């Protein structure tokens, strides 16, 4: 039954990412004055399916072992990185899972650098080196902010987190920390306004958008949600899914609106605006439970 | 070993996706035809802040002990030293463009 | 209560193991039958090979490595 | 040299990382705790060479508690005798799944 | 002697010989030094976890963060070597002859 | 070298308290309350002499006190004790804050009848 | 209007709803209806091993309630 | 798929160390060392291992190989094999197969030691009532006990930062 | 750089060697060695030539592999009898690796290949501080761990260090390589006694440190790196000649002068055992390593080399240098013959 | 002043200064110490009776020893 659990996880990742692409394209269309796409079939579903098919039948051409090894790592992260996400009963009860999130984000940085090395000595690989540098400049911020938002939760176990979110949401004790972390999720997804940047393009594209859905599900679990009532977990599943959907639409909706940074403005902004503010909010979150006598039950 | 089974299934299915991406089209039709310094400062900067993150991050497991004063003292000392390193490169105009 | 159960169970494993060792080494030179290799005759805690020997796979996997990768 | 600001200020800043059998934070033991306690109580006011001469038994006992060497030797010998007598065929073993 | 320790120390020795003999570059030598670092980390970690050596469990994490900043220093030095030349060969280092 | 002392199954046969996890966990406060006055004799035996193969008598004694405890709770109230531990049973790792109504019912049971 | 973007949202939300429902039903379906005993600590694993030992079925969830009192 | 799963992962660990200590091109060496770090993480998590092994995996794989491949890609080229590299791989593979031969076909292997090569479930605890970990309160020291050590550690890292900027053109 | 930054970095070199001195633990000793490395790198490459770049590269590789081999020896020590105390070890193999790691750390003749090459292409302050503190740091550890060492290692490294530090230099004219070969020879003398009475080893360490400070201070009296510059120091000032004369002859080890006192007392507490072949071999090679001293003396102190004008131009200007503490260390390091019973000051 | 120059820096140093100083004013750090000390993990050991103590209550129900009552009273 355990391989059946694995198949019920990683068969809807294909449908999830493909229908995510139609959802984001339709949503951008209605953000503008566009009905795109609706002509190709009933409300545009066979258009992403058959378009994925056409992308698989492109017949491209060509170091070969490196070109093999990069997108296989990207998509095996995209598969193996929905394991401890506690849609009510998670797949593996990891004692620590958030540090596993950080480690596999670093593996995504490996993937980008291997693709840039496989790109065979190009001004594109210099740009991809810069993209590796900007992507690696974010796991400091994400780990430190994640450390502070678990500090009010005691353990790394994330079931304790779903215990903590019953009374009020955790968005209220840490809202600006959450704001900086959500900007870091925009940062880690390598999309707008944080840009730029051959095949197999379907597998690489799949890796990026499964990484997006992972970051949005983890955002939804980390800060808000509903209550885990046993012997009817589907209620929590539905409410969690609705909130994660609204957050992902908001995520693409913020992508729909602003021009993208300058690279040096991005570094300048990152260090000289997030990084002291992270440290200051984090030391305040350290000294907070000793001044409220509320340290969480680290069991 | 359950997670090893998951890793094995995901790795094998992803390799089958890559081989569907490559060795599928049977229609074999027609075969045809300097670096900078400021890139390097960012990596070592990340590296040293990551090391001090590794020093910081076992903080919440430690939160259940008696010596609270020394804990709060050395914790504030660690974040203060990290911010002092940041302010040192900030005031010595290091990471600038 | 669980502690007393554990003590009865480990003494049961040691008794079974020494009886089966007395059988299994019945015609070998040397081999005193009850060798505490430690000179100080005290209670020493066994090392899961003294407990979970001669089992062939199943229960030693569920016992030695059961918690370590359960789920 | 061996300077002793360590003793002149009298601060145990280093005397907790040092051995086993000190005050672990939640008061849990190591694997060979009593062996270290007996070997150190054998070797306290002892001049580091008669420590070799006259704390031999408990030091060997502590070493074979730490590594557990001769016990694994005896275990390997018993398993190889098991292999040769199951090659012989005498008593297809009722150690497993019986008493 | 817990036979995983055998081939861990063997692979340590092979990593050390990789640090010693090298014919073209220096980054590969520093990378084999990092592998030797990993070997020390793994051996100490398996021992402290075996012995229930719960009090001084600082050793593997502190060992790796320190030898990590050692490797960072080595990277800065190799960048300075490669910046005062075009490459980072073992050759073109024979100046200051003896 | 020195021979070992393993007392055989002559003294190593007492009928176990063969109940499961959740019932034993949910019965814990009353188990430590009324009985487990002489098991601290057993624990003091165990910590004053760290050599099990010594404290077998008081291990037998705490086993039979547990058996008598469950007999006493079986003959009297409650049968909804079974309802209480099957209420607390299926809740994963057992949060005691899940099942509260039948905790109150079992409280009134044990206080009135015994 | 955006009445038409709602079927794509609904179908992709069905695709998000399915793995948690399948996982929860498989846990409640292949463990005798009892929830799968989450275990993080060696205490709880020892308790679970003696639980699956005393049941005799070699399944920890059978739970053998209040019968071996005699 | 047997008892010796820790031993097999140790064999693949030695394979990875020989794979980059056979002196390849340094980005292939970084690939092999990523493989080595992953399987060493597997070994330490087999000993459990829950905290520290996957912990420093972030620092080792999550912080070092990225910077090594970064500097390796940007500095020099080796842009498009030799018998010495594959010969070192031959000798490492042969000594590995010789160790497998003498472990599995004999009693013990002694270089200058006494290795009892058998089922390494030994040594292990008899399921005590730990209820946290060893690693939990282990690394949850350094704060109620670690006065001196983390002070000199952070001080050394701050000096490391100022050393790096000086070498790479302080100020 | 900044002077405050140099205050901090030299403070950390002090702190690292003190942590090596002070702890009963092994981890703090390894951290002290590493911090010593990390802080002694930027003292080198104080100028901006690729000479110091390659020197810092060689120093970092040898220094790093020595530290890693030391950590290997400590983890082997805890594979055997397990504690982090700085005392007698419990393995011939771990002590073997530990003495080899400390031999790469300070410099013995199998491992001396990096020392002249790193001491040539560096400024003089960097060379002085690396020689004094990098020979001061491991001798504390050796003093502490001495009762577990097989004598074949220390004896072989000592004999070979004295003879290779003698035989090198006779072709060499660069003064930094001369002084580095002298460092190898005196470290061999400092090593060959440690299994007999270590008080002599730490006394020879004090004497050699004071002599090296006087030597490099009189090489910092003006900017000189070769012998012909020392001939110009002859014709520009007379007192520097006789001071270089007396410090060179005290490095030679002659009885009415202070540098003989570490040699002879070592011979004494050697030969209260039945070691005779070892003192006569060590002392014949101590006769051998005086020849390059003596040809430097013959070059620029007692013969009179022809000089070059613009020394006429240099005659108008005062020696406005700074000396850290020159005359105190000089006359304390030369006239210290009748204070041989200040041996027992070291307990 | 500097409130327009680098305002996030000013807010950072402000919350940092209060995070440093603010533990000097608390009626709650003693509550933190009592909570984090009085949580039992290991086994509460027994001991020999005949020290003749007017303490160490022989019954866990017996409140003769030092205990907690401010817990349930918040």
């Amino acid at each position: 039954m355990f391989m059946i659990n694995v198949l019920t996880l990683i068969i809807p990742i294909l449908l999830a990412v493909a229908f995510l692409t139609l959802v984001e394209r339709k949503v951008l269309g209605y953000m503008q004055f566009r009905k795109g796409p609706n002509v190709v079939g009933p409300y545009g579903l066979l258009q992403p399916i058959a378009d994925a098919i056409k992308l698989f039948i492109k017949e491209p051409l060509r170091s070969i072992s490196m070109f093999i090894l990069a997108p296989i790592l990207a998509l095996t992260l995209a598969l193996t990185m929905w394991i401890p996400l506690p849609m009510p009963y998670p797949l593996i009860n990891m004692n620590l899972g958030v540090l596993f999130m950080l480690a596999m984000s670093s593996l995504a940085v490996y993937s980008i650098l291997w693709s840039g090395w496989a790109s065979n000595s190009k001004y594109a690989l210099i740009g991809a080196l810069r993209a590796v540098a900007q992507t690696i400049s974010y796991e400091v911020t994400l780990a430190i902010i994640l450390l502070s938002v678990l500090l009010m939760n005691g353990s790394f176990t994330l079931s304790t987190l779903i215990i903590t979110q019953e009374q009020v949401w955790l968005i209220f004790p840490a809202w600006p920390l959450a704001m900086m972390w959500f900007i870091s999720t925009l940062a880690e997804t390598n999309r707008a306004p944080f840009d730029l940047t051959a095949g197999p393009f379907a597998l690489f594209f799949m890796a990026e958008y499964a990484n997006i859905i992972m970051m949005n599900i983890f955002t939804t679990t980390l800060f808000l949600g509903a209550f885990h009532n046993p012997y009817m977990p589907e209620l929590y599943t539905i409410n969690f899914t609705i909130k994660s959907l609204l957050l992902s639409i908001t995520f693409l909706w913020i992508r729909a609106s602003y021009p993208r940074f300058r690279y040096d403005q991005l570094m300048h902004l990152l260090w000289k605006n997030f990084l002291p503010l992270t440290l200051a909010l984090c030391m305040w979150h350290v000294s907070l439970p000793i001044l409220l006598s509320s340290i969480p039950p680290q069991t | 070993m359950n997670l090893m089974i998951t890793l094995l299934t995901n790795f094998t299915l992803a390799t089958l996706l890559v081989t569907i991406a490559f060795w599928l089209p049977q229609l074999n039709v027609y075969s045809e035809k300097p670096f900078s310094m400021k890139f390097f400062l960012v990596a070592i900067t990340f590296l040293l802040f990551d090391l001090e993150i590794a020093l910081l991050l076992p903080l919440p497991w430690a939160s259940q002990t008696t010596n609270l004063n020394t804990m709060l003292t050395m914790a504030l000392l660690l974040i203060f030293l990290l911010a002092v390193s940041l302010a040192y490169e900030w005031t010595q105009k290091g990471l600038e463009w | 209560l669980l502690q007393a159960e554990k003590d009865r169970r480990v003494l049961q494993m040691l008794r079974e193991n020494l009886e089966e060792e007395a059988t299994i080494m019945k015609d070998v030179p040397g081999w005193k039958v009850g060798e505490s290799v430690f000179h100080t005759t005290r209670w020493v805690t066994p090392m899961m090979g003294e407990l979970y020997g001669l089992r062939t796979g199943e229960e030693i996997l569920s016992s030695t490595y059961g918690f370590i990768w359960y789920t | 040299p061996f300077f002793d600001v360590q003793k002149k200020l009298g601060v145990d800043l280093d005397h907790w990382m040092t051995i086993q059998s000190a005050e672990q934070p939640h008061r849990i033991p190591a694997r060979c705790h009593a062996f270290e306690k007996e070997w150190i109580e054998c070797a306290h006011g002892i001049g580091s060479i008669r420590a070799e001469k006259e704390c031999k038994i408990e030091f060997e006992d502590f070493r074979e508690c730490l590594l557990r060497q001769k016990t694994m030797k005896r275990l390997n010998a018993i398993k190889r005798q098991r292999d040769k007598l199951i090659k012989e065929g005498k008593y297809t073993p009722p150690p497993h799944h019986s008493g | 002697m817990s036979l995983v320790y055998m081939n861990i120390m063997m692979a340590f020795t092979v990593s050390l010989t990789g640090l010693l003999m090298y014919r073209s570059h220096l980054m590969s030598s520093l990378l084999c030094l990092e592998g030797m670092m990993l070997s020390l980390f793994i051996l100490a970690t398996l021992m402290i976890l075996n012995s229930h050596f719960t009090l001084a469990s600082m050793m593997p994490i502190i060992l790796l963060v320190f030898a990590a900043c050692e490797a960072a220093l080595g990277l800065s030095l190799l960048v300075m070597v490669s910046n005062t030349y075009g490459t980072d060969y073992v050759q073109n280092l024979n100046l200051l002859q003896c | 070298p020195g021979i070992v002392e393993l007392p055989s199954l002559e003294d190593l046969k007492v009928q176990e308290v063969k109940v499961s996890s959740s019932v034993l966990k949910a019965a814990a406060h009353h188990y430590g309350a009324q009985c487990d006055k002489p098991n601290k004799e057993f624990m003091l035996c165990r910590w004053e002499e760290k050599d099990p193969r010594r404290c077998l008598e008081e291990g037998k004694l705490v086993n039979q006190c547990a058996l008598e405890f469950f007999r006493q709770i079986k003959r009297h109230c409650a049968e909804p004790f079974t309802e209480y531990w099957t209420c607390i049973d299926y809740s994963g790792l057992q949060l005691f804050r899940r099942c509260r109504k039948e905790q109150a019912q079992f409280d009134k049971c044990v206080l009135d009848k015994l | 209007m955006w009445f038409e973007v709602l079927p794509g949202i609904a179908v992709m939300g069905v695709c998000l709803f399915i793995p948690g429902m399948a996982t929860a039903r498989i846990h409640r379906f292949s463990n005798g209806g009892r929830e799968k005993r989450v275990a993080h600590y060696s205490y709880q694993w020892y308790l679970m091993e003696r639980d699956r030992r005393v049941s005799g079925v070699n399944r920890y969830y059978v739970s053998k309630g209040l019968e071996n009192i005699d | 798929m047997m008892t010796y799963i820790v031993f097999i992962l140790s064999i693949i660990f030695v394979m990875g160390f020989v794979g980059f200590s056979s002196k390849p091109s340094p980005i292939y060496g970084g690939l092999g060392l990523i493989v080595s770090g992953g399987v060493g993480c597997g070994i330490v998590l087999n000993f459990g291992g829950s905290f520290l092994g996957l912990m420093v995996f972030l620092i080792y794989l999550g912080g070092m190989m990225v910077v090594f491949g970064y500097t390796t890609a940007m500095a020099t080229e080796q842009y498009p094999s030799n018998k010495v590299v594959l010969g070192t791989f031959i000798t490492g593979l042969l000594m590995e197969f010789l160790m497998v031969y003498y472990v599995l076909k004999d009693k013990e292997v002694e270089i200058v030691f006494k290795f009892n090569g058998m089922g390494d479930w030994v040594i292990y605890d008899t399921g005590d009532s730990g209820f946290f970990s060893e690693e939990a309160m282990g690394i949850a020291a350094l704060y109620s006990y670690g006065t001196w050590l983390v002070i000199v550690t952070g001080w050394s890292l701050l000096i490391g930062v100022v050393v790096i900027m000086e070498i790479t053109r302080g100020n | 750089m900044n002077p405050i930054i140099l205050i901090i970095i030299l403070m950390t070199v002090m702190l690292g060697t003190i942590i090596v001195m002070i702890s009963t633990h092994w981890l703090l000793i390894w951290i002290g060695f590493e911090m010593n490395m990390l802080a002694i790198i930027p003292i080198m490459m104080k100028k901006h030539n690729p000479r110091a770049t390659e020197a810092s590269t060689k120093y970092f590789l040898t220094q790093s592999t020595a530290s890693m081999l030391l950590m290997m020896a400590i983890i082997i020590n805890l594979m055997f009898s397990g504690q982090w105390t700085v005392m007698k070890l419990f393995n011939p193999m771990a002590s073997m690796l530990m003495t080899m790691a400390l031999a790469m750390k300070l410099g013995m003749a199998p491992f001396h290949f990096w020392v002249p090459e790193v001491t040539q292409g560096i400024p003089l302050s960097s060379g002085l501080i690396l020689l004094t503190w990098q020979k001061l740091a491991p001798m504390s550890v050796l003093y502490q761990i001495l009762p577990s060492i097989n004598l074949d290692l220390i004896l072989t490294l000592s004999i070979l260090s004295i003879t290779i530090g003698g035989w090198g230099g006779l072709n060499q004219t660069q003064l930094r390589k001369i002084m580095a070969y002298s460092s190898i020879a005196h470290m061999g003398w400092m090593t060959a006694v440690l299994l007999y009475n270590p008080t002599m080893t730490l006394l020879n360490l004090i004497i050699y440190i004071i002599m090296t400070s006087t030597m490099f201070t009189l090489f910092m009296a003006n900017s000189t790196t070769t012998t012909l510059s020392l001939s110009h120091t002859w014709n520009k000032a007379p007192i520097m000649t006789i001071l270089v004369l007396i410090t060179l002859l005290s490095m030679g080890g002659l009885p009415p002068l202070s540098g003989f006192m570490p040699k002879w007392m070592i011979i004494q507490e050697m030969t209260k055992n039945d070691s005779i072949i070892l003192p006569t071999l060590m002392a014949i090679t101590a006769l051998l390593n005086l020849y390059f001293y003596m040809r430097l003396t013959y070059s620029t102190a007692l013969t009179m080399f022809p000089s070059t004008n613009n020394m006429k131009m240099k005659w108008q200007f005062p020696t406005t240098k700074r000396m850290t503490l020159l005359p105190t260390m000089t006359v304390l390091s030369t006239m210290l013959l009748p204070l041989t019973p200040i041996l027992s000051i070291l307990e | 002043n500097v409130w327009a120059k680098e305002p996030v820096l000013v807010a950072s140093f402000a919350i940092a200064g209060l995070a440093v100083i603010l533990p000097t004013l608390s009626p709650y750090t003693k509550y933190s110490l009592m909570i984090n000390r009085a949580t039992p993990y290991n086994y509460p050991v027994p001991l020999r009776d005949d020290g003749n103590m007017p303490d160490v209550p022989s019954h866990p129900q017996d409140p003769q020893g030092p205990s907690l009552e401010w817990l349930k009273r918040l």
